[PDB]
């Protein structure tokens, strides 16, 4: 029983593949040998605890480095002219120009400038000194230690929970909606009201004076007497400076809307009310399902009773409760689908409605924070679709799902794949033809001959929000609508002042280039959805190979016969759609960074004239913003962007190195390693050294994964460098 | 509409007409006035002046960039930007789709159906390329009679 | 190592054995076809997994079927 | 069928030497010996790479893989009318006779061999993997 | 056995390339014990390039 | 070189006039590609080196280029016949 | 700014957390 | 070339460059090396003090190094470079 011990079939492999696949089949717990239901769910539960401990031990070190090597107090004194320091650098390979050039933010040595928005976050939430961040780091060290204790505890046989506890979906949803989403957002509200609002108003509220510092002039009297408007009585004025007592109000739960006029960020009183609202509604929504007390819902009978009587949905959702509850890949795919749609809702709502103080002014931090959640969301959504494919191979029972909606997806799967194919082809011919046409017209000396389409649907939606720039004047931009008159005394005085401003990123002025790149975005989502729906629905089998389910999920191919069956598996469709999410989110974040990099220095006409054709994208965005990127180090000297100039070139290595695994395939390298094995076995003084693992080439799935991971690492490092060097070196 | 001035009264659209002829007039300064390459630039200037006087007379909308923008919502002023040439397109594109569909039905009932697609039967092709003129009356006519779509019992379907 | 399975759709055309480069397949007597023979895989531990038999099988869908499972030094095709 | 015994006294074809021959897998794991009877002195293509003059009598060739024995064996079954057999030799000294097992080649049917690895169903009647979760059996071996 | 020689049948076998496709029967084996006696010829080849396949009478209907 | 070039103009003085032997048709805005190569001529500036090759061959007029073109057409018909 | 002795408190509490991470990884092995 | 009496000689188990000379040094040189390298013999013992001794020897000269010895302990020796937008 060698490594890997979870799979007996890989332990008898005498090659290097045994070393490789044991790393990659390490967390695929259900594919293990001598493996049961209880061990599956308990190992997944303790792996969740280890994941929670890693997240909290990560946050602890991102708090410890700000408290220890970062100037959080100096950034708190002046958040506009001080660069936030992540951590100090101890590199033995620096020369004296590198030590003298990485010393930023008034530090004593070479430090890294934090582009993660942790200073803006911790400032808005109430943390002011380094001692508060250190106490938070020790507290989250304790929390991660408690989660390690709980992870070890639930693997002990006294505290092992059974699968019936794990598959209790009603109790899990009630205690998740009530506890995880309700009492934590009500806990939050208690922080935002007790700590963050008085620290925005200058009052230092800590644990020593928690029971004495009253958050309102009349606290908990008007709450229980019903007059809640006392908590919205005296809001913060427009002369309020953040962190100071002057210009401040006393109301803890306002409904002002819009932005704080000095930080260009959301009001802590609004976010406190926001959390009291997504706390009351989640504790009320957490009393829905039936657990132990007679009242509630059984979701099995909800899904059984939700059948349309015309038969257009077949049996409806009958048999889907056992389908989700028995399949961990269905629950994980649903969780990652929801998580991608909310990690992208995170990205879309922290740039346009900045929630943290002095985050809108720090431009490259905002750029990093958008690109972060759009790449983490384009890998979470692809993981959702890949887990739908793994559900259809190793977890979907056609007998249990008989003529329900999930079986009817397989019944008309060629219609879904062909219509996603039509939509992708439509968007591709139209977007490419219009961009290439606008390229030809700028090439042929005639900018007026472009097909420029004003995006009047989304401009109509912006005028429906309150933008008076386009002059549609339908609702919330005209005073004759009932929605405006229902809102003009309640939230719209903040919202209209925030949306009619042209310096912020709240619902920006869009044009024909925005139309064209939104069809690029629709092309990217549609073609990624095409490959992923095609992988998920041809997961069990297809007309080329009907027994794809009996070959597992991530099998390489089926041989050169029947024309050729390369990339036939559903993992290979996931593999081909990782390139499409990289291209999609590359287009998304190209559009974001160029729409904002022209907004921040003022000349939005550069984007309005140049984004309609791809030579403007190549020249005015990829070439123009890379001026101080690749000049980070020269023969003459090196700048502070030099690490971002190396990380850019580094990306062009790793990405191109992926091509070595994605173009060249196995048997060339297998014969090459055969010649290498002969050469080592015949070389004098080196033949004495043996291998225990037989040297083989990388296997076919492993080759696609290694090329895909290299492609992804190079792709995220070329853009992390360019994006954090073409905004942080030319601020604006 | 959508914050766009008309191109006949747009100062940016008239600026692009001024700086395009001036680019071509400076190209004309290094040639003889009766020379053959100077007649091409003189024809280019008259092609440019015809273009700018055509864009302003069609009620095109020009933005702050001085460029004509198309309104594709279906505006009664803006029918010839998307709706009128879209219906012209879909008639021509449906003509391509109807005579290629009717050719495949005409060669499926043949002795060698695969030799009539590499070697396209031009008397069979040209007698239905004329018939693709009236194709909305023949596509919805086949849709109402059920001949447009095939029933799913006779369609090759990959297994679940 | 690799598991090669023969199904009852086989017509005994013998070309799966003729395409085999590691002598896995053999033709045993059978009563389910005109040729009165079906393939079998006794030496399936010698199978490299090349699926030359699946490329040479004329039955739709395939009668010989190779499932890539645990791979050893037989099924990796090494000489060192 | 009595299996043939490896004589270990028949000589080798006249070969100048190759680098594609026996590596250390021959020394510690296995190597393959193919023995065949020849009409005359011919020239054949070596499956390790090269050409050798094969003898006028019985020949012995040492190979590293079982695929090298069939690639050689099907070469001297179609180009030449030569019956061949090969063996599997282990480093402890045991010679395992491999092909043909019944004495007649596996393309031709013999009554002595039995059906193993044969399913009485088709591919479309194989069970789904969702109803065979957490078992040693899989969708094809039952 | 079989429907008829020279008749038009539709394949009900899920894993065949010619599922729900019109085929022409060229041979039915009347020997007992044969699992798939009906030999059906198709106008279109599969990915292997062949058009000849053997099906049981339970996997075909007359169309 | 015989019809669509400025080979005589380039041959008069080649240090200021760029070698050009391709004229495009003024159809869709591509007439801007007929650039100012010099010598009172508009066309695509060629980089194939034919002008310097004909200067090294002693070609002085475009009638010699037309004669070489029709002679090459004669030899192309001879290669097709062979 | 934080002090010298507070770094000692953090390093012990991370080493205690590193032991509890090592204890879970032993139990995840078994 | 197959023998069935000597299985190693017919498979490639050859000492191609080996020698069967028993000794070529003297007793004075041999007793010096086994005395000094006697505490370095056992693999489990040698792996313990190489990890523990190797961790100390990189932390010593990492910390006792000077400004001219290593530039990261020298620190900045000029005015800091101010970035754009006053940052
Ligand atoms: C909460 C999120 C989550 C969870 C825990 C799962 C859970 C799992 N996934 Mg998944 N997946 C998700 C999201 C996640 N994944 C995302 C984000 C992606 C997109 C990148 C995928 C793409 C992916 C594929 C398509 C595969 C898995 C598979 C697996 C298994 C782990 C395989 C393993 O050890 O990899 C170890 C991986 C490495 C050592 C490579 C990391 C190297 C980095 C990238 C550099 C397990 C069932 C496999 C499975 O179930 O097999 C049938 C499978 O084939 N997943
Ligand atoms: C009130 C009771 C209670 C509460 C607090 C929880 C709490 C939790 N359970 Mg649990 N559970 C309970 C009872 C409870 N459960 C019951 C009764 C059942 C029995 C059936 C279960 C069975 C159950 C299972 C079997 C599993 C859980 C798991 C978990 C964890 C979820 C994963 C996680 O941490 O994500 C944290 C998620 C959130 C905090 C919600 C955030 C929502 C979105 C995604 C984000 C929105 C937040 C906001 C925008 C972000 C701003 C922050 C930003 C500034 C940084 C969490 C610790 C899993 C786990 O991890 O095990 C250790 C697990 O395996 N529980
Ligand atoms: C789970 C959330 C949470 C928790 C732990 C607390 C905890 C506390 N709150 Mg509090 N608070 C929260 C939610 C929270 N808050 C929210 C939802 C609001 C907004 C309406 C406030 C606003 C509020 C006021 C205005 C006051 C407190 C006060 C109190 C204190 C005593 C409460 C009491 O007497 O009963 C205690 C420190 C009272 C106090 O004495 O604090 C110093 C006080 O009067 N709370
Ligand atoms: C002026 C330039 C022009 C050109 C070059 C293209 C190019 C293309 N278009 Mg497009 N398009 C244009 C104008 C243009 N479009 C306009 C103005 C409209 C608005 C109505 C559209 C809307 C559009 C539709 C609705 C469709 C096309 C389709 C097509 C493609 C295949 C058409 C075909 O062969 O018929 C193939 C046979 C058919 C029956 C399809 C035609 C659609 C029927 C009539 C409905 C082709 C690459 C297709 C496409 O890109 O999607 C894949 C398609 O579905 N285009
Ligand atoms: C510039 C590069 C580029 C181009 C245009 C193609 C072309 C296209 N991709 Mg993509 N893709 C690319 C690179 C690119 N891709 C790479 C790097 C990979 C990663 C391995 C893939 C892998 C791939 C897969 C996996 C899928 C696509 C699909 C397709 C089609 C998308 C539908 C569409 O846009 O039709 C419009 C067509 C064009 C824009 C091409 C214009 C060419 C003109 C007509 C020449 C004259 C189309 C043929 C999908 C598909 O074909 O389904 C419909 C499909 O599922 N792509
Ligand atoms: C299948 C193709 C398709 C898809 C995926 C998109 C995708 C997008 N378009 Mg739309 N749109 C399309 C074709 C499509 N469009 C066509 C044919 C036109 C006429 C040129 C428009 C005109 C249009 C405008 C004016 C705007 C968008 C916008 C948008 C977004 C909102 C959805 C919307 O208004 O669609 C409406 C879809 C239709 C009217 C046609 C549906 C497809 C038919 C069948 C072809 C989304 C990113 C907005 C945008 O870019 O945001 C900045 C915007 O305001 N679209
Ligand atoms: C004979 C005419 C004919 C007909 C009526 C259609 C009609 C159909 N095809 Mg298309 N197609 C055809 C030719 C045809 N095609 C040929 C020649 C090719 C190879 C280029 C394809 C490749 C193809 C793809 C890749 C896709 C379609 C799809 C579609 C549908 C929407 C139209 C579309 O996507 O734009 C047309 C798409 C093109 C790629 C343009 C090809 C059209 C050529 C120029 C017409 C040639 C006809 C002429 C007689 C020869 C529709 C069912 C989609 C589908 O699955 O259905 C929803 C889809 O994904 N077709
Ligand atoms: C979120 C992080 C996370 C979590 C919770 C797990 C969870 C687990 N992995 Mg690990 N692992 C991860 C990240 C993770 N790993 C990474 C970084 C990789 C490399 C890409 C691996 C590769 C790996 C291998 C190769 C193996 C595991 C195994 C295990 C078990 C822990 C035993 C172990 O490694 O000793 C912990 C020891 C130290 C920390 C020292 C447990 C089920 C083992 C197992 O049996 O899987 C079921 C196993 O053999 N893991
Ligand atoms: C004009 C009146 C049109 C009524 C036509 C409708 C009709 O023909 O009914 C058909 C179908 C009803 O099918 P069911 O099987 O649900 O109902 C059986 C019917 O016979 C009603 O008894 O309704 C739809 O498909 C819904 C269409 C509205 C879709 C609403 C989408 C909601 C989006 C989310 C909000
Ligand atoms: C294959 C598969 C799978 C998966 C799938 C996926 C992944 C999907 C996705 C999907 C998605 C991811 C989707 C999403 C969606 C969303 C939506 C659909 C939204 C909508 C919204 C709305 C409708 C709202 C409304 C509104 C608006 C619009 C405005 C104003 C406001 C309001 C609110 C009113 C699973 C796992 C299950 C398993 C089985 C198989
Ligand atoms: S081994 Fe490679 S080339 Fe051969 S069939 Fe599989 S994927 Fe294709
Ligand atoms: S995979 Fe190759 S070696 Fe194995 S049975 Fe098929 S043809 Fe023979
Ligand atoms: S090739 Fe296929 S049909 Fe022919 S004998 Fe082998 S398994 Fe049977």
């Amino acid at each position: 029983s060698r490594f890997p011990k979870f799979s007996r079939g890989l332990s008898q492999d005498p090659t290097t593949r045994r070393i490789w696949f044991g790393i990659a089949t390490a967390h695929d717990f259900e594919s293990h040998d001598d493996m049961t239901e209880e061990r599956l769910y308990q190992k997944i539960f303790a792996s969740h605890f280890g994941q929670l401990a890693i997240i909290f031990l990560w946050t602890s070190g991102n708090l410890f480095h700000v408290a220890w090597q970062g100037n959080f107090e100096a950034w708190g004194q002046d958040p506009l002219h001080v660069r936030p320091i992540a951590h100090a650098i101890w590199d033995p390979h620096f020369g004296q120009p590198a030590v003298e050039a990485f010393t930023r933010g008034g530090a004593s040595g070479p430090v890294n400038i934090a582009y993660s928005g942790v200073y803006q976050w911790w400032y808005t939430i109430g943390l002011r000194t380094n001692q508060d961040l250190y106490g938070g780091s020790i507290f989250l060290l304790f929390v991660s230690a408690l989660f390690l204790i709980a992870g070890w505890l639930h693997l002990q046989p006294k505290w092992k929970p059974s699968v019936s506890w794990f598959k209790n979906a009603e109790s899990r949803l009630n205690h998740h909606l009530s506890g995880l989403f309700g009492v934590s957002s009500l806990a939050w509200t208690g922080h935002l009201v007790h700590v963050a609002i008085p620290e925005s108003r200058g009052e230092h509220v800590r644990w020593n004076n928690l029971l004495t510092a009253l958050p309102h002039p009349q606290g908990l009297g008007p709450f229980f007497a019903g007059q809640w408007n006392v908590y919205a009585q005296n809001p913060d004025s427009n002369s309020h400076l953040f962190g100071t007592s002057e210009g401040a109000g006393t109301a803890i739960l306002t409904f002002l809307g819009g932005f704080h006029p000095q930080t260009q960020s959301l009001w802590l009183t609004d976010m406190a009310h926001h959390h009291l609202a997504i706390a009351v509604i989640f504790i009320i929504a957490g009393h829905m399902y039936r657990t132990n007390f007679g009242i509630g819902h059984s979701m099995k009978e909800i899904l059984e009773a939700h059948t349309p009587p015309g038969g257009r949905l077949g049996r409806g959702h009958k048999g889907l409760y056992d389908t989700i509850n028995n399949s961990l890949h269905f629950q994980l795919g649903l969780a990652l689908a929801s998580l991608g749609v909310i990690t992208s809702l995170v990205a879309q709502h922290m740039y346009s409605l900045p929630p943290y103080a002095f985050l809108a002014q720090d431009f490259t931090t905002q750029a990093a924070l958008y690109t972060h959640h759009q790449y983490i969301a384009g890998f979470i959504m692809t993981g959702a679709f890949a887990h739908g494919a793994i559900f259809f191979i190793r977890d979907y029972n056609p007998e249990q799902n008989k003529d329900n909606v999930l079986a009817r997806m397989l019944e008309h799967k060629e219609a879904i794949i062909s219509h996603l194919s039509w939509a992708s082809l439509f968007l591709g011919f139209h977007t490419l033809g219009l961009y290439v046409h606008n390229d030809v017209m700028l090439a042929f000396g005639t900018p007026e001959k472009q097909i420029l389409i004003e995006p009047v649907f989304a401009q109509w939606i912006q005028s429906a929000h309150g933008k008076a720039l386009y002059g549609f004047d339908v609702l919330l931009s005209s005073a004759d609508s009932p929605a405006f008159n229902a809102g003009q005394t309640l939230w719209l005085p903040g919202w209209l002042d925030a949306i009619n401003n042209n310096s912020n990123s709240l619902f920006l002025t869009i044009g024909p280039g925005d139309f064209l790149v939104h069809h690029a975005i629709a092309l990217g989502l549609h073609t990624t959805t095409l490959i992923l729906v095609k992988g998920a629905l041809d997961a069990r089998g297809s007309k080329l190979m009907p027994d794809k389910k009996e070959f597992g999920y991530s099998f390489p191919c089926d041989g050169p016969g029947r024309g050729g069956t390369c990339d036939i598996s559903a993992w290979d469709a996931f593999y081909l759609a990782v390139f499409w999410m990289l291209n999609t989110i590359g287009w998304v974040t190209f559009y974001w960074h160029w729409k904002h990099i022209t907004l921040w220095q003022g000349n939005v006409a550069q984007f309005n004239e140049s984004s309609t054709y791809l030579m403007g994208w190549l020249r005015d965005y990829l070439w123009l913003n890379s001026s101080q990127l690749i000049n980070g180090y020269n023969p003459f000297g090196m700048n502070s962007l030099s690490v971002w100039a190396w990380m850019f070139l580094f990306g062009h290595l790793v990405w191109a190195t992926g091509f070595m695994f994605l173009i060249s395939w196995r048997g060339y390298w297998q014969e090459l390693i055969e010649t290498l094995a002969w050469a080592h076995e015949r070389t004098p003084l080196a033949n004495l050294v043996r291998w225990k693992d037989k040297p083989v080439a990388l296997s076919i799935v492993q080759a696609r994964l290694v090329g895909l991971a290299h492609f992804s690492v190079g792709y995220i490092f070329t853009y992390a460098a360019f994006l954090i060097a073409s905004t942080s070196g030319k601020f604006g | 509409v959508a914050g766009l001035t008309p191109c006949k009264e747009s100062k940016g659209f008239a600026k692009r007409q001024k700086q395009e002829i001036k680019k071509l007039e400076g190209r004309l300064k290094l040639y003889a006035p009766d020379s053959a390459p100077a007649l091409a630039i003189n024809a280019t200037i008259e092609k440019t002046k015809r273009r700018f006087e055509f864009y302003g007379n069609q009620g095109l909308l020009c933005g702050t960039d001085g460029l004509p923008h198309l309104i594709v919502d279906g505006d009664q002023a803006h029918l010839g930007e998307f709706v009128y040439p879209g219906l012209v397109f879909l008639y021509i594109a449906g003509w391509i789709g109807w005579v290629g569909r009717a050719y495949l039905i005409d060669v499926r009932t043949s002795k060698k159906p695969t030799e009539k697609e590499i070697i396209i039967d031009v008397p069979l092709a040209l007698r239905i390329m004329s018939k693709g003129l009236t194709w909305p009356v023949a596509a919805i006519g086949e849709l109402r009679s059920g001949k447009l779509v095939e029933k799913s019992s006779n369609i090759t379907v990959s297994p679940r | 190592a690799h598991s090669v399975k023969i199904y009852d759709t086989c017509i005994g055309c013998t070309q799966c054995v003729r395409a085999c480069p590691t002598d896995v397949l053999e033709m045993v007597p059978w009563d389910g076809c005109k040729a009165s023979q079906i393939a079998s895989a006794p030496r399936t531990e010698d199978c490299v997994g090349c699926k030359r038999c699946e490329s040479a099988c004329p039955t739709d869908f395939l009668s010989v079927r190779v499932y890539l499972g645990a791979e050893t030094t037989r099924s990796m095709g090494l000489a060192y | 069928f009595t299996p043939p015994t490896l004589n270990a006294d028949t000589p080798a074809p006249i070969f100048g030497g190759s680098t594609g021959g026996l590596l250390r897998k021959a020394q510690v794991e296995e190597f393959y010996v193919i023995t065949w009877e020849s009409p005359k002195e011919q020239i054949f293509e070596m499956p390790t790479g090269g050409a050798a003059i094969m003898r006028s009598g019985p020949n012995l060739l040492k190979l590293a893989r079982k695929e090298q024995c069939l690639a050689l064996g099907a070469r001297l079954r179609t180009k030449f009318k030569i019956q061949y057999q090969f063996y599997r030799v282990f480093p402890n000294g045991e010679v395992q006779y491999l092909h043909p097992k019944d004495g007649v080649y596996p393309e031709k049917v013999n009554a002595g061999r039995t059906a193993v690895g044969v399913n009485n169903r088709s591919i479309g009647q194989n069970a789904n993997p969702a109803e065979l979760k957490f078992a040693h059996k899989q969708a094809y071996d039952l | 056995i079989g429907p008829k020689r020279g008749s038009i049948v539709k394949v009900l076998r899920r894993e065949s390339y010619w599922f729900n496709d019109t085929g022409k029967v060229v041979a039915v084996d009347q020997a007992p014990g044969v699992r798939y006696p009906v030999v059906v010829r198709f106008d279109k080849v599969n990915y292997a390039g062949v058009s000849t396949n053997n099906y049981s009478p339970d996997e075909l209907e007359q169309s | 070189g015989a019809r669509f070039s400025n080979y005589e103009a380039w041959l008069s003085d080649p240090t200021h006039i760029k070698p050009s032997a391709q004229v495009v048709w003024p159809i869709v805005g591509q007439k801007i590609l007929n650039g100012d190569v010099g010598g009172g001529f508009q066309g695509i500036q060629i980089t194939s080196g034919f002008f310097q090759l004909w200067r090294a061959s002693g070609i002085t007029s475009e009638l010699q280029l037309y004669t070489t073109a029709i002679g090459g057409l004669i030899f192309a018909a001879l290669m097709l016949f062979a | 700014s934080i002090s010298d002795s507070q770094i000692i408190v953090a390093l012990v509490s991370a080493f205690i957390t590193g032991i509890l991470a090592l204890r879970l990884g032993k139990s995840l092995y078994q | 070339y197959f023998d069935l009496g000597e299985i190693d000689n017919t498979t490639g188990n050859w000492d191609l460059y080996g020698n069967d000379d028993p000794n070529r040094y003297n007793g004075f040189q041999n007793k010096f090396f086994e005395t000094f390298a006697g505490a370095f013999t056992k693999r489990g013992l040698l792996l313990k003090f190489l990890v523990l001794g190797g961790a100390t020897t990189i932390g010593y000269l990492g910390s006792t190094s000077s400004g001219d010895l290593l530039a990261i302990k020298n620190g900045p020796k000029q005015a800091p470079i101010m970035g754009p937008r006053g940052r």
